């Protein structure tokens, strides 16, 4: 697990991309948090 | 329906569909609309038709309810709001007396009796929590959301167990993945009701009584 | 910390190979009647007996870890049982099943070399508990390979009592909700939905919805549907932007298109709150005489202290208010209270159940009856002695009889005030009404085993305990799950005396909540 | 609108009633935040969205968007105003409310 | 890394599920973004 | 894929950490959802 | 603070929060089963010579039990001084009476 924590924290941007892909598909985005 | 055209079209459409449970599809390329239904002649299927991968999941705790209130705008209240609510004794007995209230608001419905009859649908539906997922070979092509499946599988004791198709994924090879949502027949039947005419409150204001 | 018996601590410190059994007591799903079976299971390699209850062996496969932290959480678990046991599949897949609540408990037993269970918990002199809670869901996974072995497994998912953080469990002023109405055979009836059986009698709130539409005809266009908000400063946290917080702090609401306003608030300590109107009418012969009923607060409150009409309080704030305006007594040093208006002398006491107070503003009579909302309160006798005479105007215009108001309008468990306005040239409209009250009585415990249950408490623990164990509202947690001998130590912490200040610097003290300015009123924490 | 304001009490001089007050609730919303965002009124000053034309199906009640105001030259007591209401060919107007007072008796 | 970007974008839905599990555990959900 | 679903759901917290790292870097956080 | 109204109490509590905020350190590790029965807000004294820590004081802030018995924990540092307030001064000089909605007599 800990290795996966270290890896994921080292690769965080790609996860954010994938999440934005899903939410864009439904029609939403994290940027609402940026403004909020 | 009243639509504010400043709302983005996607969201206006979504709320409009949500008002009557419809959903739309573009599998097979034509735009298609499929309301939920109780169907007399569902497509029969058996476990052995599938690839054999099967998963059942049940989410009673959040999703289930046993009493409800709904809110509407009503001309008999001068287009003020009205708040329908009711309980279900049998459901509260099947649950261990735990009271749990479903909250609703209907944007586009104003006939009180229609709103009540629809809320009863939503309450009854909420008892049927089960969802099921599996994969099908290509010969079953042409399935869509809100098609009616009867599922038969002896080991579970299921026998023409009734489901609506809720998600679909086509592939280049032809293998089809599906997910089913359980419903009963009774979802689509309303009780009796009673004449509500005794509370047509006239919300007069901004007036001065004559001499 | 829970203190384990030290024999166990020593045994565990010594012995290098240990045997442990997990023991599951489980309520059966889908008892359609309230009576339910139980089943008992273990993961141990053979069946085991405890309290003479025999726990079967072999069905269990695994149990998840179990995490908690300083934040509130559902504390969820899962555990798994073999998918090949035909009975358990049938236990899921029956159609008529419900398990929205079913209980589960998981004991954890050290088993010694003679096959006895080691004593560990000094309360029961027995095995520990690993977990306890309620079922929330489950699932089945069947994997068939084309070739070789497939697998089948059943998962049960469990959680604490907060497993639906969406649950709203208040009360709000609508008869069908309070009585618990359901439709049968072409009429409405009271049924099980009432939060308590007695409520089915209570035709309270029956007039509520129309009453506001009547009341508007006596208010300036500023107010005709407005209401003041409740709990204006909700707690700030780093989750909020400073701006968005203070911009969402809001003083007022419109009841038109707003239902949340009509939920009854709960109060502990001393607070100021607006009245929810639930009935308005005029005396038939003299439309200048207006009766209004305001509901305020859940439960038995310690009592009303004061009323504000608009923002004007009856009691003078200080000497300068007394110079500006007619008012009785003073809040600021003496902590005078509305009891003074009936006694003619200074008093710190809250109201008394059912007295008539005559606030002579010098602008025609205001009269008040106060009911503290205690159970077994009757309907108000002044209203009854009108409706029984058909004295109400709208009563006579609709043609209703004494059914319009009688001994069935009890308004149980609900504090309410009857206001009799007089309208004249010097009071051309009804003002807004809000009041200051001393809150709900709570069951403070004592280490000696008493339960005083007499008064409000400013202590946050006893406040939380009442809110949790309340079932009419709140979380509906049974008291037997709490360790009283722990909680009392926590209160003995939280009531430590501070000395960074002295009581004489606080004139307000009666409104602050202290019942006496001289007895130490100082504790690290006081909550209203 | 800047002309029309000279004929209204300070209560109203730029206010307008909202459209589609009860937008659909879903589990996405908190109960509180929903009913607290349900809002009766808007100010056209610094608000452009108010001036979008709504679409209607069935029967509904809606506020008029003013697009012209003027007075007869000889008799400033005579005031013409044009209100736009709805997109497309509607089946027709049924009734008018001035303030909340409807012409037809309730 | 790039392989992990490609993989994650190809498997985006499972990440969204895991995030919803955590947030549900604390008592929150992305659907607030859907409405917002 | 399914193995990755199972793994990710078993390791959900680390993903939430990585997302919070990215959003904190830009200056945002999920806790706004917690309050919202 | 939503629920506190005694000014002096609020100040004395804010002083706590400020002092606490100086103690940022958090620490995580795992324990064998014999330490069973730990909970959040238990008080740990930690001793480890290489870091020079010697009865270094912590509160337990997160716990995870397991079927095997292995316990993971996390600790948050605090000092003693967190729980002690200074003196204060009588604030009675600013009891502003916010009277409004009244008309002065002749």
């Amino acid at each position: 697990a800990a290795s996966f924590r270290e890896f994921a924290s080292s690769n965080s941007g790609a996860l954010r991309d994938a999440v934005e892909l899903a939410l864009n598909e439904n029609g939403a985005s994290l940027k609402t948090l940026g403004n909020s | 329906t009243i639509l504010d055209t400043s709302e983005s079209v996607f969201k206006n459409v979504q709320g409009l569909l949500e008002s009557y449970g419809g959903a739309i599809n573009n599998l097979s390329g034509q735009y298609r609309v499929t309301v939920e239904k109780y169907s007399n002649t569902p497509l029969e299927i058996n476990f052995l038709d599938t690839y054999g991968d099967l998963e059942l999941s049940d989410t009673t705790g959040r999703n289930k309810f046993n009493s409800v209130q709904a809110s509407i705008v009503d001309p008999a209240l001068s287009w003020k709001t009205n708040s329908i609510t009711f309980y279900n004794s049998n459901y509260k007995e099947q649950d261990k007396n735990l009271d749990k209230k479903l909250q609703l608001s209907f944007a586009n419905i104003t006939n009180y009796y229609t709103a009540r009859s629809f809320a009863d649908r939503e309450l009854k539906k909420s008892r049927y929590s089960r969802t099921l997922s599996f994969s099908l070979p290509y010969q079953f092509i042409g399935i869509e959301p809100n098609d009616a499946i009867a599922f038969t599988y002896d080991r579970y004791g299921w026998d023409r167990k009734y489901f609506l198709v809720d998600e679909v994924e086509n592939s280049r090879e032809g293998k089809i993945n599906v997910t089913l949502q359980e419903y009963g027949e009774d979802v689509f039947i309303n009780s009796g009701q009673v004449d509500n005419s005794g509370n047509d409150i006239p919300d007069i204001s901004n007036n001065v009584l004559p001499p | 910390m829970k203190q384990i018996l030290d024999s166990a601590r020593n045994y565990l410190k010594n012995n290098s190979r240990i045997k442990t059994a997990s023991l599951i007591s489980l309520e059966l799903p889908g008892s359609t009647g309230t009576s339910t079976a139980f089943i008992y299971l273990t993961d141990y390699f053979r069946d085991v007996i405890y309290n003479g209850i025999l726990y079967q062996a072999g069905k269990v496969k695994s149990i998840s870890p179990h995490k908690q932290n300083r934040d509130l959480s559902i504390g969820s678990l899962s555990f798994t049982i073999t998918g090949t046991a035909q009975d358990e599949v049938l236990k899921l897949v029956q159609n008529g099943v419900s398990f929205l609540d079913r209980t589960v408990s998981i004991h954890q037993a050290i088993i010694t070399e003679d096959g006895s269970i080691l004593p560990v918990d000094p309360d029961t002199n027995g095995p520990l508990l690993y977990f306890r809670g309620r079922i929330t869901g489950g699932g089945i996974k069947d994997n068939i390979s084309t070739s070789g072995v497939g697998t089948s497994t059943i998962t049960w998912n469990c959680s604490n009592q907060f497993y639906d953080f969406d649950r709203v469990n208040g009360r709000y002023t609508d008869d069908a909700s309070h009585r618990g109405l359901e439709v049968v055979a072409g009429q409405l009836l009271p049924s099980n939905g009432a939060k308590r059986l007695e409520y089915q009698e209570d035709y309270g709130f029956f007039h509520a919805n129309k009453s506001i539409s009547i009341l508007a005809k006596y208010q300036v266009q500023e107010e005709r549907y407005k209401l003041k908000s409740k709990k204006k400063l909700f707690g700030l946290s780093r989750s909020y932007s400073l701006k968005k917080y203070y911009e969402t702090v809001t003083k007022e609401v419109d009841i038109d298109f707003n239902l949340a306003a009509k939920y009854i608030p709960v109060v502990y300590g001393v607070q100021k709150i607006p009245g929810i109107p639930i009935f308005a009418d005029t005396e038939l012969h003299n439309p200048n005489i207006v009766y209004v009923v305001y509901a305020f607060a859940e439960g038995e409150i310690d009592g009303f202290l004061d009323f504000s009409f608009g923002d004007n309080p009856m009691i003078c704030v200080d000497a300068n208010d007394s110079s500006a305006r007619t008012c009785f007594g003073t809040k600021k040093i003496v902590g005078d209270t509305m009891q003074r208006i009936a006694s003619g002398i200074s008093s710190s006491s809250p109201s008394v159940h059912g007295q008539e107070y005559r606030y002579n503003d010098g602008n025609g009579d205001i009269r008040i009856w106060t009911y503290h909302g205690k159970s077994n309160q009757t309907a108000s006798d002044v209203l009854v002695n009108i409706a029984r005479n058909r004295g109400f105007y709208l009563q006579n215009m609709n043609g209703n009889g004494p059914e319009y108001w009688d001994a069935r309008y009890k308004l149980l468990d609900t504090a309410y005030a009857v206001v009799r306005f007089t309208i004249n040239e010097n009071r051309t409209e009804i003002p807004e009404v809000s009041a200051e009250i001393q809150g709900k009585k709570v069951k403070v415990y004592h280490s000696d085993g008493r339960v005083t249950a007499n008064s409000t408490s400013l202590n946050g623990i006893w406040q939380t305990l009442d809110y949790l164990t309340s079932d009419r509202y709140g979380a509906n947690i049974t008291i037997d799950q709490f360790p009283l001998q722990q909680l009392i130590q926590e209160a003995a912490i939280l009531d430590i005396i501070d000395e960074s200040y002295q009581v004489s610097w606080q004139p307000y003290w009666r409104y602050v909540g202290w019942t006496n300015p001289l007895a130490e009123n100082r504790q690290i924490v006081q909550m209203n």
